[PDB]
């Protein structure tokens, strides 16, 4: 399904009536799109209820099963220290967590703004290993040790 | 008595709590982080406090033996040697409210340098000095650190 | 819509018809703001395939110096919304640095006093240009700051209000008008 | 950096560094408190808790809601530093941070 | 004509076409005429139609045009922090904006502070100077330079 | 008449209507018992329409129709208190709160809890001034100089 | 209701009449918890009248205990409050204690991942045992930081971990294995 409110109220029919037989949620946000970023769609916000069963083993990357919930909790994580720098600053922060941060903007700006690009499943499951290599391989408590002290 | 329009509202009004509400929702354990370090400061501030608190007195009444009654006498030759008065160093922070500042008074001067010659009370006695300008210091960016964590406390969770 | 109310049937009875939709606040017009629009509340499409005209007539970049300045636009409600959740009290260094650019951005930048002499219009070199005059500030301003410099003698620099005044010049006057300024700039901050 | 507190215990300040010169019995030393910040040109001049050390108010009512070099209180007199040292903690830190 | 609408109701039936209808409109407000300020009107967002057009050159004086757009954002951001002061604290803001709220009071007060007043055209003009001078040339980006020392 | 409102609302009709109707109004607040208090009766809008005549003196003690109100202004004003407490810190009051505040514990679980116990019209009030020992004479307006001295 | 809310229709309604309550928090089990069932928000009126059974055939000690512990939530729901930020600090030391033992009450005890075969099933007089083995050792547990034991030692004894499992305890060594590990305790604890 594919639709757009009438000012991007889930209150009205258009999104109660999906959002209650469709078996996900995948909007687009002004913010995203604003900076740039193309395709612009946020994180959790976005989500196949049930694509989370058909990958990892044997469908798609048997260490999917994993990298799957690992990117999503560990980016979210970092979309703390985005808004909070009129607070401290860049480097008033700690160095663990402002790490947190340049995922982010490396995440939104080159992972998901992806444009007409065209990444094959295999290219695009590469990406996620990539970005997190930022954090030391060993900060990372979603996936298991194995996996990521392999392809990280 | 009298407040707003009716419709077209729900919708802006709505991106109330958003803002309101979100930016509110982490802004609790903001604070809670400076406040949380902080107290490292803050326990040792009477770290040295108390540590040459006792030992003050230490040469002070040391030396009021030969310099006891002759203190007055050995103070006006070597008294305000090197005196300079805010040679200290000054630090700028940011703190709920503005910025404060602080600064520590470190300098080479009660660091045995009034001359005079004089007996043996005087040198271990004013080397006692030490321990209220050098101690004293302590206190003037850990202590003053508390009062900042007090403003910022407060009026954050207010 | 007679309450103004932006759902009315007439709101939304245009809606997915056509395009680059706008809005009309009340104070807007009131107020300094021409024209009386919203910022984020109005959108465009049609901009992405119109950048073909505008690149060889304009510049074969710049679709990148209006984009990016548009990056600020919505992007500045960054602080915006923290700005209604606090104000210029815990404000930082990057902090002013947007609030007040996109400020004066609409001010003189947006605000086009249609009502004016020549204002009125204004063409893509005259459009093109001004979306540069506050940019290399930014780009001074970004080194001035960050190097050290107190966004306080920033405020007040006199430059600045020369930036201001480039809204009111004609299509004649303003290339030249501009230039002398943007030597100014670099000169009456990266100083200070 | 002049400050004073105790004559009988200041003696050493005027010796090295800074020099103090206060009374013993001279509780109010309000006397010279305000003299003292009239230039207010050193750092931070404190006194003992003998005197003015508890109400800050005095340097406030004074200076007027200026920033000018704080306050602060001793005793003059020690024995026992494990009493109003956890209370000072506490003392700051209720009226705020940790109630209960 | 003049209509009445229940409580503070901008959207009432009423005001919905008449506003269109009518060219400009007048606004009044119950908080000064509750508190004091007698006459006590303002059109916050009551600003005509062709009431710019008009004045200014020629019949009037020549410093007009310019003048009442100048007043009207000028006050605007003033105002404007009659909130977020009445939240973050008292004192709370910047040096220069202080100015900003601190003359509030002060045009609105006066301003509408008129009473049996014949108010002339000129009479006007000038408190709109006196007012202005709490802030030299500097936020007025309506008026010209010329005009605006002009009455300085 | 006893019964629930809607989710626990006045603003419904169904208490209401009730409202002018029934003489009076007295509830629970739903704070009592969820915390402890039983009976969990507010005082907020408990006050009956024929409570007036046939109280206070004849009927009963005398000094019930005086201290009537004494409680009302004490306690109100008691939790009013612990309100700003949160929103300052427990110390930023006076002896101006300091005594208002105790007045809201006293009157809560102490008075207005009790469980089945079956206190009489005696034994209630006979205490119900145990509460008032602390407010002196003074702080306090509504009862006269004789009764405010009967049973302190 | 698939949109998580707790003010509608279907369900202040539903409210209007049932018996039992059994709230499940979408945070509680966003964690991964199960049962995830939050219970500040659960109820169930029945208990009242099935209490008399419930020590009638069950235990007569039994009702006692659960109504007992409960005080968990009771000192917690204040106690987390306030602490949940601060945490393990200002505290005296018993104010820890208090939040520590909802740990493995709600790690050990609260916690029946439901999934599992071991504490999957389970009958009264089972979890009973659970619940008791954290308050027998809780009676003494207080009682011993309060007499001079530390905090943070207590805490680091491997007695107390086989109760987490108790609950994954196989419903007829239960009672057998209640026998060791609840005396156990009384011999555990005796070393400070």
């Amino acid at each position: 399904p594919i639709l757009s409110m009438p000012d991007d109220d889930r209150t009205h029919p258009i999104p109660d009536l999906t959002g209650y037989i469709t078996e996900g949620q995948i909007q687009l946000s002004r913010e995203l799109h604003r900076k740039g970023i193309y395709p612009p769609i946020d994180p959790l916000p976005s989500l196949s209820r049930l694509m989370n069963n058909g990958v990892g083993k044997g469908k798609t990357r048997e260490d999917h099963k994993q990298v799957s919930d690992q990117l999503y909790s560990a980016y979210a994580n970092g979309v703390d220290i985005r808004k909070l720098v009129a607070i401290i600053g860049e480097d008033a922060l700690t160095e663990n967590d402002r790490r947190y941060l340049q995922f982010a903007d490396a995440f939104e700006r080159f992972f998901i703004n992806q444009g007409q690009q065209n990444r094959s499943i295999e290219e695009s499951l590469q990406i996620a290993w990539a970005l997190l290599s930022m954090l030391p391989q060993g900060e990372l408590k979603r996936i298991s040790k194995d996996h990521i002290g392999k392809y990280y | 008595s009298q407040v707003s329009p009716t419709r077209m509202n729900l919708l802006q009004r709505r991106g109330q709590l958003r803002l309101a509400q979100k930016g509110v929702d982490l802004l609790k354990k903001k604070r809670d982080a400076l406040v949380a370090e902080f107290f490292g400061l803050v326990r040792e501030a009477m770290e040295a406090r108390k540590a040459l608190d006792q030992a003050a007195k230490e040469a002070y009444a040391a030396l009021l033996l030969a310099q006891a009654f002759d203190g007055p006498e050995v103070v006006a030759g070597a008294a305000l040697g090197v005196p300079p008065l805010e040679g200290v160093e000054a630090e700028v922070e940011n703190v709920w409210g503005s910025k404060v500042p602080r600064l520590k008074a470190t300098f080479p001067d009660g660091a045995l340098l009034s001359p005079v010659g004089t007996p043996a009370y005087t040198l271990e006695a004013s080397r006692a000095f030490r321990r209220y300008a050098e101690a004293l210091i302590r206190v003037a960016n850990t202590e003053t650190r508390l009062k900042k964590i007090g403003e910022e406390i407060k009026k954050t969770t207010r | 819509p007679p309450g103004g109310d932006m759902s009315e049937p007439v709101t939304q009875s245009t809606l997915r018809i056509v395009g680059a939709f706008w809005r009309l606040d009340a104070s807007l017009a009131f107020r300094r703001h021409f024209p009386a629009i919203n910022w984020n509340g109005s959108y465009s499409l049609f901009t992405s395939a119109l950048d073909p005209w505008y690149r060889e007539n304009v510049a074969e970049d710049y679709p990148e110096l209006r984009d990016a300045i548009s990056e600020l636009l919505q992007r500045e409600a960054g602080l915006q919304e923290i700005v209604q959740l606090v104000g210029p009290d815990a404000l930082q260094d990057a902090e002013r640095l947007v609030i007040e650019v996109g400020r004066i951005i609409r001010e003189d930048f947006l605000q086009q006093n249609a009502y004016h002499e020549v204002d009125a219009y204004c063409s893509m070199k005259k459009a093109y240009g001004i979306m540069k005059m506050i940019l290399a500030f930014y780009k001074e301003a970004e080194a001035a700051i960050k190097r050290g410099v107190s966004i306080d003698e920033i405020l007040q620099l006199p430059v600045l209000e020369r930036i201001g005044r480039a809204r009111y010049v004609s299509e004649e006057e303003f290339p030249a008008y501009f230039e002398e300024a943007m030597k100014e700039i670099q000169g009456a901050f990266k100083a200070l | 950096m002049a400050v004073i507190a105790d004559p009988e215990t200041a003696q050493g300040f005027r010796l090295a560094g800074l020099e103090g010169y206060g009374a013993s019995s001279a509780e109010e030393a309000q006397s010279l408190l305000e003299t003292l910040v009239e230039r207010g040109g050193y750092a931070l001049v404190a006194v003992d808790e003998a005197l003015l050390p508890d109400p800050e108010r005095a340097v406030e009512r004074l200076m007027r809601g200026r920033d000018l070099p704080v306050l602060l209180p001793i005793a003059g007199l020690k024995e026992a530093f494990q009493g109003h040292d956890v209370e000072g903690y506490m003392r700051e830190l209720v009226r705020k941070t940790i109630g209960f």
